[PDB]
């Protein structure tokens, strides 16, 4: 007979980024007007500049 | 030996020497840990959303 439905393209939820990522603030619908995360070199173990 | 040898020299016996017949003293135990383990070369970061 004649075909109504058959599928179609699916929406998906969540989009779970399968890769380590760096930290960072909100960017998207809430975009953040603070300052992004200082990344601080700290914790070395030689001593380096001192 | 009796004859020829005027003078002789003793000491205490080294500990490092023993007999064959007491071969079980020098049975020891070695524990190796588990092969499954993984060792992380990896550094943890710190972060927040606020």
């Amino acid at each position: 007979g004649e075909i109504i439905y058959d599928g179609g393209l699916s929406s998906k939820l969540a989009d779970v980024v399968d890769k380590t990522t760096e930290p960072h603030n909100a960017d998207g619908a809430v975009k953040d007007g603070r300052i992004a995360p200082v990344k601080l070199d700290l914790e070395k173990q030689k001593l380096d500049k001192l | 030996s009796k004859m020829n040898v005027s003078y002789r020299l003793y000491i205490k016996t080294p500990a490092c020497l023993l007999p064959l017949s007491d071969y079980m003293r020098a049975q020891h135990d070695y524990v190796s840990p588990s092969s499954s383990r993984v060792y992380i070369k990896d550094p943890a970061v710190v972060y927040t959303r606020s």
